[PDB]
């Protein structure tokens, strides 16, 4: 048509039904989708108004909690019907954790009716519940991090423009880095499936690919946001009091260049001759053209493979009325550490038969130095205790419902974590200090052992 | 004489040690250098695991030579 | 120096033990002082059940602990 | 047998024998053991 073409428009995940949606180009990224700019504020009691901003009046069925309780029923439902299982003996590094990860991924899921993995690494005697964690968060770093891929070599994700956020890149795609591309969305099922985290963490093109729904203009915003702005502007331009006089001396044409993630330059958008301008009337066909190639077309075989890999798990029925925000939730969790929670997700068992005013005293020191620590030391201490760098969003995230206790006083002895389900174990101290420099010390090791 | 203690943080300092002590020996001058005590304390290096039993000098060590802290304290 | 293994009606026998201990003397010492046969009850601790293999060191059973004990 | 009619006790020493398990994990006790406390707690930690 012209500027209102079905790719411009907002879909059903972001509106409320009887409200105009908002004019597209009119309106800043801050004051539209204040999700793009900071994506801080997805919390479990967040309301979906100030997620993407405020709708306009039509005169001028649940959220979150009812979506992800019926999924967990259903998956444990589909757990308990299949009892087949799978054991995996990995190794704590990068590029052997990798290879061996996909030559033990192609013997299982190749439907599936798998039940429940079992982790062990290697001469380790951990072997408990926190193991997959480990090995998913294992997977995560070794996957996320960008040096080379240990044979079957570019890296298979790159960061668009905002820091925590992948995109996978093709890299002249072939018959192994497909197949890596395949075998990388069954983790992220298995882990949707056994309610885990993983920390993998996708753009919401990527996630709305694999759920199967249309991608549209307002999830470039998430992509990039200054190219967004741009064509913004550009748009906004295209549309003035003259429009001539400044797209006859701008010189644009269909044709695009190509950074090192996605291949050589000089792709012509539309076909026979790249020597076409950009007049005025046309500029929402280039914008469109643009946007899909830089989506859709660079990337369809790895987008394609990770799909056919997240269906080889899970049966096409689940994921059904499911939004990429508790898609995301579901599997990533709160992302940052926040005390509060943290605090709300204890209950002090005490053994240690001492009468400082009965306990009750070393408490307020405890939660003195958690409020006083760094972020990366708080994910430290937080995959000390659970073995996961990020806490869930509910109470049914938790098996085992953490715990500390509290020993019988010794001043020499550093806190020990019994982390096979969720404990901690702490003795008692006199003073602050000794506690600071005994925890702070104690904290910096990820090794298991026992 | 002198060993090289690492850990994963990069501390080291130095510990002194007879020619021909045990490995008890070792646990206890890294427990008085610092304050890890040794039942949370494990030598693992080259490859094998190392027992009290045996002897320092049992394992072919030789001066300035270096070794691995791993705390097994989790589990 | 002390390990309460709390029974299911309420009960609790006393024990004297060791970090360094291993099962073969738990069986050893369950035939000295009880006589119950070793293929008869199980122990839980913490919510994760022992091995003969492994020691007390090797599961974290240190002084002034919590066990439980279910029979067969 | 309704999930009411039971006294909490029963669920309590469940619990302190066995923790680190689901509500849902009674429910089938209660459903397929019919109170046979040591062969269900036995068969929980058979798996």
């Amino acid at each position: 048509t012209g500027q209102n073409h079905p790719f411009f428009r907002r879909s059903d995940s972001m509106t409320f039904l009887g409200c105009i949606p908002p004019n597209p180009f009119e309106v800043p990224l801050a004051e539209a989708i204040p999700l793009a700019d900071q994506p801080h504020l997805l919390q479990p009691n967040a309301r979906k108004e100030d997620l993407f901003g405020r709708p306009s009046q039509g005169l001028y069925l649940g959220g979150f909690e009812v979506k992800e309780s019926k999924f967990r029923r259903e998956m444990e439902k589909l757990r308990n019907q299949q009892s087949r299982d799978l054991s995996l003996e990995v190794d704590r590094d990068r590029d052997l954790l990798i290879q061996q990860t996909m030559r033990q991924l192609n013997n299982h899921f190749g439907p599936m009716a798998v039940h429940r993995v079992k982790v062990t690494f290697k001469d380790e005697p951990g072997e408990g519940s926190g193991v997959a964690r480990s090995f998913y968060t294992a997977i995560a770093q070794a996957f996320l991090s960008n040096e080379k891929l240990p044979n079957l070599n570019a890296p298979l994700f790159y960061q668009p423009g905002k820091r925590g956020f992948y995109t996978p890149r093709p890299g002249k795609n072939t018959e192994a880095r497909l197949n890596c591309f395949r075998n990388i969305g069954r983790i992220l099922g298995l882990c949707l499936l056994q309610n885990e985290l993983c920390p993998i963490t996708l753009n919401r093109h990527v996630i709305k690919v694999l759920l199967g729904r249309k991608v549209n203009w307002h999830d470039f915003a998430f992509f990039d946001p200054v190219m967004y702005e741009s064509l913004r502007q550009l748009i906004l331009a295209s549309q003035s009091s003259d429009a001539d006089a400044v797209f006859s001396a701008m010189d644009l044409a269909f044709a695009i260049d190509l950074c090192k993630e996605e291949g050589g330059g000089q792709v012509e958008l539309i076909p026979n001759g790249v020597n076409i301008p950009v007049t005025p009337q046309n500029v929402y066909e280039y914008v469109r053209k643009y946007a899909e190639h830089r989506m859709l077309v660079v990337a369809e075989q790895p987008l394609h493979a990770m799909r056919k890999g997240l269906l080889d798990v899970l049966p096409k029925n689940s994921l059904e009325d499911l939004t990429a925000e508790d898609f995301r939730l579901l599997v990533n969790g709160c992302g940052e550490v926040n005390v509060q929670m943290l605090i709300s997700f204890t209950s002090f068992n005490d053994e240690s038969g001492e009468n400082a005013e009965k306990l009750l005293q070393f408490k307020r020191w405890f939660w003195s130095i958690v409020e006083k620590m760094s972020m990366t030391e708080r994910q430290d201490l937080v995959y000390f205790w659970t073995s996961s760098p990020s806490l869930p969003a509910s109470e049914e995230g938790f098996q085992p419902m953490p715990s500390i206790t509290i020993r019988p006083p010794d001043d020499q002895h550093l806190p020990t974590a019994n982390t096979c389900i969720s404990r901690l174990y702490v003795p008692l101290y006199s003073s602050k200090q000794i506690l600071k420099q005994k925890l702070l010390l104690a904290i910096k090791t990820k090794n298991f052992g026992f | 004489m002198q060993i090289f203690v690492k850990t994963l943080t990069g501390k080291t300092i130095t510990l002194e040690v007879e020619p021909s002590d045990t490995i008890e020996n070792v646990k206890a001058k890294i427990q008085d250098k610092e304050g890890i005590p040794p039942d949370q304390q494990r030598l693992i290096f080259a490859g094998k695991q190392l027992e009290d039993g045996r002897t320092l000098s049992d394992y072919n060590i030789q001066k300035e030579s270096t070794l691995h802290l791993v705390l097994r304290l989790r589990g």
